[PDB]
């Protein structure tokens, strides 16, 4: 995922340190002579330098969408530009490198030797990538991989958050803190994707079923107040640095609220179910609202969001009216039952 | 970005040009371009037509040598292309004009039009990554090191003196006249010509110039001396003749002090020195007088220190330290101040990129003049 270009010499210089490589002598500056203060040579080397100039800038200055891919992959992309940015330093600190600055020295020819530290942005590169050094290393998304249950993703988003609060000392942005908030969220949403897959919750009781539902509603209490506590964090971190005064969107619309909201429908949906199997038990309008029950909701299949308004709005508000037609009938049946009487 | 910085000092009468960084220029050449009078017949000749350089100065017989520029001023265009083209060639740099920034110093007072189309040719058919254009003055004080003093050039074709505080060389009094080197070399030619040598061919002038580089001199009386009948030396030419020159050699150089020899109401080098000074500033002026440099080929006459060290006497209030410094490098003076100038770091920041004038064109040389 990253260019790592060599910077190539030029080939006289190399059958000269070739030569004292035969000996074992250091190849010296003044092994060139009266080639060291001739034109085309210094104008040859100022050349190769410049290229190498432009090859370090070619990837110190890279940069992609925060929120591009997933949340594994924009994390990794900043270590390997940490790992990356380091093996460019040691193409810097290598001895034939430094010859060939050693010959623009010793030739009077500052200009390539101040903009090889100065013109290349590696030095600044890298002491950003040291700021975000110990940050990016040990990060703690392996706890949010192989977690399918509620708890451990309870107890992993707040394990990746505290581990997370060292942002204060490394100057976090704040787009990108957002962004990354939406990939941590994005994860959030695959895990408990394939989680309802392996739940084969269309089947189960309400006890069961009960008991998931508070333990999602428990990871989604996790994330909105330990989300509120890093909300706070930000906000004095941003208070200490004293910048300016943007206008921050903290309107986030994570990948989680999207099946949040579904839930809560279901919520008022089992207790329509719950007041009327619970109780209804107790002519055939028991059966028969069973019976239009479960004909009008057997097919939620695989309850995605995009389907689910698509055609479930209209079963939905249908499985509504099924009822009610279907229980239209007990309230005047009630009025006769005992009104009669 | 480029390769570096290549400092090419022109002159009207002799171009002068190497890298930054360089300590002295290696490439310095006259400014003149030769083509050749005669006819070619026996096969195996001299091949090709215009010379330039060393070739062109070897074979002088047969040429027609004509300058492109007079006064600081381009009269042929493609002379100068020619010329720079030249300076670009396998003889002189074997590099090419893509990758490296050009320092190019100029004389004060020129059309706006020299540093227009100079900067066309040089962005068009050189397209030189960066091209600055700058005074000489400016240079000339860099390579002395110190940094508030006049500075008077005289160069092949322009003589001038701008007083220059701390680099701010101050644009309200930088006299000017037209009269310098090579107009010198035509006065003197007129002299001789009045003795009885006559020399009037193209390649003959340049023998003039030699006569003016090895065989004048600065009267300190000008006119105890001129009554006088001197000891009349003579003169090698390159035929193998002998010159007994006697008056002609030291009224010749005394032009330069007097315009009126040549019939102009122009003023001598001694009354631009002290118009430049007095036109400035009343707080500057013992610092000026105190800080005087000199350079360009016209200032290697002998006596000529001397001689502008009373001229100036005579003109500058009483009780004033009048300091006349001379450096060795009156000839380079111009050139390592470029060297010393376009090393810098600032350099980047101080030149113009070429595309900032494919944006705006030659309101930004303009506009960046400086
Ligand atoms: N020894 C000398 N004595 C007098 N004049 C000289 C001597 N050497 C050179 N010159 C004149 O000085 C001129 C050199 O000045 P130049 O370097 O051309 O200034 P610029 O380069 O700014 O035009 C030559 O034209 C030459 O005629």
């Amino acid at each position: 995922e990253i260019p790592e270009i060599s910077l190539p010499i030029h080939p006289m210089i190399t059958n000269v340190a070739k030569q004292c490589y035969e000996r074992g002598e250091k190849p010296k500056v003044t092994d060139f002579g009266d080639k060291v203060e001739d034109p085309t040579f210094l104008n040859q080397l100022q050349s190769g330098v410049n290229r190498w100039i432009r090859e370090i800038q070619k990837v110190t200055k890279l940069d992609r969408d925060p929120a591009s891919g997933t949340a594994l992959q924009e994390i990794s992309f900043w270590l390997n530009l940490e790992r990356a940015l380091y093996r460019i330093q040691e193409k810097r600190e290598s001895p034939e490198v430094l010859l060939t600055l050693d010959i623009l020295k010793h030739g009077k020819r500052f200009h390539a030797t101040v903009s090889f530290d100065t013109d290349t942005g590696l030095k600044q590169a890298l002491e950003t990538v040291n700021d975000y050094n110990p940050l990016m290393k040990d990060f703690p998304l392996n706890d949010l991989l192989s977690a399918t249950e509620l708890d451990k993703i309870r107890q992993a988003l707040v394990a990746i958050f505290t581990h997370l609060r060292k942002i204060r000392n490394t100057k976090y942005p704040i787009q990108r803190a957002l962004r990354l908030v939406e990939a941590i969220s994005r994860d959030l949403s695959s895990q408990l994707l394939k989680v309802l897959g392996t739940r084969k919750l269309m089947h189960v009781a309400y006890e069961e079923f009960e008991k998931v539902m508070v333990a999602c509603f428990e990871v989604f209490q996790t994330w909105d107040d330990e989300y509120e506590k890093l909300q706070v964090l930000l906000r004095d971190i941003v208070k200490r640095k004293r910048e300016e005064n943007l206008k921050m969107v903290w309107r986030i619309n994570p990948a989680h609220r999207k099946l949040q909201a579904r839930l809560d429908q279901m919520r008022k949906f089992r207790r329509q179910h719950e007041q009327l199997r619970a109780v209804i038990v107790r002519a055939n309008a028991i059966e028969e609202v069973n019976l239009a029950y479960e004909n009008v909701k057997e097919v939620d299949g695989l309850d995605v969001s995009k389907e689910g308004t698509e055609a479930w709005e209209a079963a939905m508000k249908r499985y509504d009216e099924r009822i009610d037609r279907v229980e239209t009938r007990i309230t005047a049946r009630l009025r006769d039952q005992l009104g009669t009487a | 970005i480029a390769n570096q910085p290549v400092v090419i000092d022109n002159g009207s009468g002799v171009i002068k040009a190497g890298f930054a960084g360089d300590q002295i220029p290696k490439y310095c050449f006259p400014n003149y371009v030769g083509r050749p009078k005669h006819v070619r017949v026996m096969a195996g000749a001299l091949e090709g037509d215009i010379f330039i350089g060393p070739k062109a100065e070897e074979h002088r017989g047969l040429l027609s040598i004509r300058y492109p520029m007079e006064h600081g001023i381009v009269k042929d265009w493609n002379d100068m292309e020619r010329i720079w083209q030249y300076v670009y060639s396998k003889d002189q740099l074997q590099t090419f004009s893509e990758e490296h920034p050009v320092l190019l110093t100029e004389a004060p007072l020129n059309p706006r039009k020299n540093r227009e189309r100079a900067a066309e040719v040089f962005f068009e058919t050189f397209n030189v990554p960066a091209l600055f254009i700058s005074m000489q003055a400016v240079l000339s004080l860099y390579a002395t090191g110190r940094t508030t003093g006049v500075v008077l050039d005289s160069g092949d074709g322009v003589t001038h003196a701008v007083p220059i505080y701390e680099g701010f060389a101050m644009p309200h009094s930088i006299m000017r006249i037209d009269i310098a080197g090579r107009d010198v070399s035509r006065f003197l030619r007129l002299y001789l010509r009045k003795e009885g040598y006559d020399f009037h061919s193209s390649s003959e002038f340049e023998i003039v110039k030699a006569i003016k580089e090895r065989a004048c001199y600065l009267s300190i009386n000008p006119q105890k001396d001129e009554t006088l009948e001197t000891e009349k030396a003579q003169y090698y030419l390159p035929d193998g003749s002998t010159i007994e020159i006697g008056p002609s050699r030291f009224r010749a150089p005394e032009l330069l002090f007097r315009p009126d020899l040549i019939g102009e109401e122009s003023e001598g080098i001694h009354e631009v020195l002290v118009f430049a000074i007095q036109k400035s500033d009343m707080d500057l002026r013992r610092t000026l007088f105190s800080n005087i440099v000199l350079s360009g080929g016209s200032t290697l006459f002998k006596g000529f220190g001397d001689r502008l060290l009373s001229e100036v006497k005579k003109l500058a209030p009483k009780d004033v330290k009048i300091r006349i410094s001379a450096p060795q490098e009156r000839l380079y003076s111009t050139w390592i101040g470029g060297s010393i100038l376009a090393s810098l770091d600032t350099f980047k920041k101080m030149w113009v990129s070429k595309k900032e004038y494919e944006e705006d064109g030659a309101r930004s040389i303009h506009r960046k003049t400086f």
